[PDB]
């Protein structure tokens, strides 16, 4: 909501009806963060000593 | 406001991307240039004959 209408209030009032649609993209971006960190974990913490 | 952004009366354990439901008034403002050319209605309605 601050990429899309951005500070413009009258149209972000008619951007809530879409509401999901930034729900599965910030939801897909968070899903990729997290697993960079997965990566780097498996990668080098091989032993815990 | 995590409640509202995920949608639910309960959130799990964990560090939430929160949206932005905080509002404020806001001020109006507008600005022009200088008038200084005026118009010569003085030769119109002040004219000597
Ligand atoms: C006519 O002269 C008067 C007195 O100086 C002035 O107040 C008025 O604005 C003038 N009229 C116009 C159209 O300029």
């Amino acid at each position: 909501t601050m990429y899309i209408c951005g500070d413009s209030t009258e149209c972000s009032n008619l951007l809530l009806q879409y509401g999901s649609f930034c729900t599965q993209l910030k939801r897909a971006l968070t899903g990729i963060a997290v697993e960079q960190d997965k990566n780097t974990q498996e990668v080098f913490a091989q032993v815990k000593q | 406001e995590t409640k509202c952004t995920l949608k639910s009366f309960t959130v799990e354990k964990g560090i939430y991307q929160t949206s932005n439901f905080r509002v404020q008034p806001t001020e109006s403002i507008v600005r022009f240039p200088n008038i200084t050319n005026l118009c010569p209605f003085d030769e119109v309605f002040n004219a000597t004959r």
